[PDB]
RNA sequence: ACGGGGAAUCAGGGUUCGAUUCCGGAGAGGGAGCCUGAGAAACGGCUACCACAUCCAAGGAAGGCAGCAGGCGCGCAAAUU
RNA sequence: UAAAGUUGCUGCAGUUAAAAAGCUCGUAGUUGGAUCUCUCUCGGCCGAAGCGUUUACUUUGAAAAAAUUAGAGUGUUCAAAGCAGGCCGCCUGGAUACCGCAGCUAGGAAUAAUGGAAUAGGACCGCGGUUCUAUUUUGUUG
RNA sequence: GAAGACGGUCGAACUUGACUAUCUAGAGGAAGUAAAAGUCGUAACAAGGUUUCCGUAGGUGAACCUGCGGAAGGAUCAUUA
């Protein structure tokens, strides 16, 4: 059985584009789906999505604009503090120029510069560049 | 009941119970004053402690012992000695090297008092730490929260 | 896929995305109700009451007309079944295989399906004990099921 | 695949315990079987009674005599093969007289076309074998 | 080990001694008195190390058999003598007197008060109990215990005792908005304003403080001195006025020091 | 296998070590039992047994270096009576 | 010990190189789909209480021997070190960080577990019914 | 108020029981490894000259042979209405 609705949306997302499709279809869609996808828009990586809704689970259409590399999702949901976002930042991202790491803490979904921002730690979603 | 099922006599040691009645003294009752006591953090004295007939000298309400120290929590497991149950403390342990957790487990036999009637399997418990009572007890049942399904 | 079979089936019910009541269908809440007292009191499970609904008087779906389900209204008025229609079907066809067994003692697929069937009933039963559906002292025995049957 | 969970750190902690006995320099330092085999007991060096000269002959690639000697050990009577690495130094060794022996760089194993020889002698009569290969110094008298 | 142990190595001492770890392999076994082990400052270190009045635990010997040194008004010849917080050490043939009053750092600093400051001091009282007829009975933070208390002083105040009598003359009540010294933990020698007391029944209460530039931190109340009522003291603070710098305006100062000396 | 502080190595993880000067525990050849004392089941205290062992005029007496040096033994392995 | 990503949590392999149980069921273990955005004595709506729904997480604050490690100052002739020292009696240091897990504390409320109302012995609201109720008798209590 | 005695208790102690200890009394029995393979064959690698191999059972100087079921890792990805 599908565990991780968002291990399968960010797989789906990374296949699509690896095949250089334009669209991606979601399934099921989520709030954490959301707002990782949310998180993922405002840095420009993928662009529009449109959250279809059907009265059991939404599906979610995603715009692919060609700059996305890759998109995980890190399993499972270690708790990450302060201290270890470098280590963590060293160990999933390519370059200290770019991408991101997505966290879930209590002040939201965020990448991990804006939880230095915020000065907060929480649980590893994923990561995306 | 018959509060005398001990080869000697049980009363609370701080009642007089035979002070001296009288025509004046004894006006279709005999009396029974009842040593109770509040103990501390909040906790409530239950209603049976207070208008109760058992004599407890373990019991945090009625008896000898005080509570200070660790209070925690956990839940009847096995309620089959005399005055006494086995509660079991589940945490979770972190090793480091893996970054993950494993779930660990602790027995803890507690003192229950004869107050606290209708306490079943799977019921949370909040124990006091207090002195050792016997070669295992150092934790008394301070309070009493019945498992989720009561109806 | 199946719990107990390598099939990999997709078929099932597609829910239309419309909740409403549908404009042919003119029996009020209570007709949908006093129809399933009616269906209930001749000796249906829920799923024949369903079913029925569907295929004579156009009920679409009870859930909808009278925004409660089958089983919560039998519940409701007081004459749904002792134990759970599902549990009561897959005791039935453990009671039937045994009867089968009783008397074809060389049929190792029928000892197999066997388990199969009592492995579904232990689990669909602690399912229910968890819900405090069964009582906790409820038990399958495969003594005197067929009374249960 | 393996077992990703955050409550899995037991059952990963004990895989690996279990997994690192198929580890075969883990298991001959942690089993005890191979510190009791050891003649050395553990030692790096020991030392030993000449008991005779022995000549060894070369694996079959190549031909020579090695020229060791059979010694027993002081510390625990065991008899081992220790070979006597330069030229003219079984000449430096009698019977019947003490010498170092140390391992011959394999940690147990044989060296070269030694067949069964994993020692060799350092010392004769409390006098390194290099001081008298080199002339530095003779053997007591 | 059977009974008490009587040594103190050198390196186990207590660290705002500042002791070397090369003069010895023993420190001072601070001996039995009013002040704990570990908050105490011994009579041959304050001589010794402190003043410099002598260069050899002989010499301290020596100034302390001659009868110079009072503590509180008392000659004391002990050299492991344990005085600690509050406490006046009086040297009457040089004519000064001293408080042992803890330095930002939390070490006891060289503090030299007026020979009429040097009447009194000022003790937290531990606890308050009647005792055979009724008499009431205080206990300071000198384990020294006086009679008839004024009905008004509680657990956790001070009091200004007279060391020519022994007897309380006026008293602090611990309450917010009054100064206070930390005697203990990570805020030792910070003074300031209690602001609020968390109570923490069957645990321990903490008691928040605020400097006097603003700053602001807690300790344990057993870890609380009232110095004085308001935001005056009641004692001379030392030349830090209880303001912990952080290492950054601590080095800017030294800087400033060096350009205006050299 | 005395425990810990800690040590070696190590990109991030980790691996191995910690008899050893600081803290805690234990022991004084092995067991056991005590006296005195605030504090010892103390051994540079006593009592006995087991092992070892010293002096003797054979009646008896005396012993405990895992304190500092030093000796023997053991060993690959460690200093001045 | 590193090299050894040849013990692989990061991070290994398992068709043929060493390797997936003959095959299913199955308790523990592990893992689990979507979904819920102005309340107690006051002399500053102006001191306060929680009596209400628990934790994990995260941040913070206490408390936490030294020595060692990291690290600030300081020409040991330099350095390893040391905790000294500097100026013409005086001036100044002897910092600071880290201290894991468990325990304590206070903010946040995403993520994850968890809870109530379904025979209503459910929430709020006013009514029918009981008590020495530390005073509802400056007067000797009755 | 000393010696002494009954009893108690703690309790070391030549307690009349299973010697995990390499060592030897071992001639012993049957197995692993570099063999001038010395001798005797040629089981496998080519259809290896009876295709090979797996499980099981019997038989044999010896490699092995044979029966039954199986696999292709075969020497057939194929054989015609």
């Amino acid at each position: 059985v599908r565990m991780n609705v968002l291990a399968d949306a960010l797989k789906s997302i990374n296949n699509a584009e690896k095949r250089g499709k334009r669209q991606v279809l979601i399934r099921p869609c989520s709030k954490v789906i959301v707002r990782f996808l949310t998180v993922m828009m405002k840095h420009g990586y993928i662009g529009e999505f449109e959250i279809i809704d059907d009265h059991r689970a939404g599906k979610i259409v995603v715009n692919l604009t060609g700059r996305l590399n890759k998109c995980g999702v890190i399993s499972p949901r270690f708790d990450v503090q302060l201290k270890d976002l470098e280590k963590w930042q060293n160990n999933l991202l390519p370059s200290r120029q770019f991408g991101f790491i997505v966290l879930t803490t209590s002040a939201g979904i965020m990448d991990h510069e804006e939880a230095r921002r915020k000065h907060t730690g929480g649980k590893i979603l994923g990561f995306f560049f | 009941a018959d509060i005398q099922t001990e080869r000697a006599y049980q009363k609370q040691p701080t009642i007089f119970q035979n002070k001296k009645r009288v025509l004046l003294g004894e006006t279709g009752k005999e009396k029974l004053p009842r040593y109770y006591k509040n103990i501390g953090l909040g906790f409530k004295t239950p209603k049976e402690a207070i208008e109760g007939t058992y004599i407890d000298k373990k019991c945090p309400f009625t008896g000898n012992v005080s509570i200070r120290g660790r209070i925690l929590s956990g839940v009847v497991t096995k309620m089959k000695m005399q005055r006494t149950i086995v509660i079991r403390r589940d945490y979770l342990h972190y090793i480091r090297k893996y970054n993950r957790f494993e779930k660990r487990h602790k027995n803890m036999s507690v003192h229950l008092s004869p107050c606290f009637r209708d306490v079943q399997i799977g019921d949370i418990v909040t124990v006091g730490e207090c002195r050792p009572l016997s070669k295992t007890v150092r934790f008394n049942v301070l309070k009493v929260t019945k498992a989720a399904g009561t109806k | 896929g199946r719990m107990h079979a390598p099939g990999k089936g997709l078929s099932q019910s597609a829910l239309p995305y419309r909740r409403s009541v549908p404009t042919w269908l003119k029996l009020t809440s209570d007709d949908v109700k006093e129809q399933i007292y009616k269906l209930a009191k001749k000796g249906l499970t829920p799923s024949q009451i369903g079913v029925i609904l569907r295929d004579s008087h156009g009920v679409a779906q009870v859930r909808f007309v009278t925004g409660n389900k089958i089983l919560r209204i039998l519940k409701s008025k007081g004459l749904a079944p002792d134990l759970p229609e599902d549990l009561y079907h897959l005791i039935k066809k453990a009671v039937a295989v045994r009867k089968h067994l009783e008397r074809n003692r060389k049929d190792k697929d029928a000892k197999f399906r066997l388990i199969l069937i009592e492995s579904r009933i232990h689990r669909l039963a602690r399912y229910y004990k968890t819900k405090r559906v069964l009582p906790p002292n409820w038990k399958y025995e495969s003594s005197t099921a067929s009374a249960l049957v | 695949g393996k077992c990703r969970g955050l409550r899995t750190a037991r059952k990963l902690r004990s895989h690996r315990r279990d997994q690192k006995w198929h580890d075969k320099q883990y298991k001959k330092a942690h089993l005890g079987t191979a510190l009791k085999a050891n003649p050395f007991g553990g030692a790096s060096h020991a030392k030993g009674i000449v008991l005779e000269k022995v000549g060894v002959e070369a694996k079959q690639p190549n031909s020579a005599i090695r020229k060791c000697v059979r010694v027993q050990l002081i510390k625990n009577g065991k008899k081992i093969t220790a070979f006597v690495p330069n030229d003219g130094c079984l000449n430096f060794i009698e019977e019947n007289d003490e010498v170092l022996v140390a391992g011959f760089g394999r940690k147990g194993h044989a060296v070269g076309d030694i067949p069964g020889v994993r020692f060799k002698v350092v010392k004769v009569a409390n006098v390194s074998l290099l001081a008298l290969y080199k002339g530095k110094k003779e053997r007591p008298r | 080990a059977r009974g008490p142990k009587k040594h103190l190595k050198r390196v186990a001492a207590p660290k705002h001694w500042m002791l070397d770890k090369l003069t010895g392999v023993f420190a001072p076994r601070p001996s039995t008195g009013p002040h704990k082990l570990r908050e105490c400052l011994p009579l041959i270190i304050f001589l010794r190390n402190r003043l410099k009045y002598a260069l050899t635990g002989d010499e301290v010997k020596k100034i302390c058999m001659q009868r110079f040194i009072k503590i509180d008004g008392k000659v004391r010849t002990d050299i492991t003598y344990p005085a600690g917080f509050m406490d006046v050490i009086s040297i009457d043939k040089t004519g000064e007197n001293f408080r042992l009053i803890y330095d930002t750092k939390g070490r006891f600093a060289v503090h030299r008060i007026t020979p009429e400051e040097a009447k009194y001091k000022l003790c937290k009282v531990r606890k308050i109990f009647v005792g055979t007829k009724g008499i009431p009975h205080l206990v300071t933070h000198d384990a020294r215990t006086i009679r008839y208390p004024d009905p008004l002083i509680k657990v956790n105040d001070t009091i200004q005792i007279d060391l020519e009598t022994g007897k309380i003359t006026d008293f602090i009540k611990f309450d917010t908005g009054n100064l206070c010294m930390v005697t203990g933990g990570a805020n030792l020698g910070r003074i300031g304003v209690i602001t609020n007391r968390e109570r923490h029944p069957g645990s321990f209460d903490v008691v928040h403080v605020k400097d006097a530039n603003g700053n602001s931190f807690a300790t344990r109340l057993s870890n609380i001195f009232v110095i004085g009522k308001g935001n005056k003291p009641w004692i001379s603070l030392p030349r830090g006025k209880g303001i912990r710098l952080t290492i950054a305006e601590e080095r800017d100062k030294r800087l400033a020091a060096k350009q205006s000396s050299g």
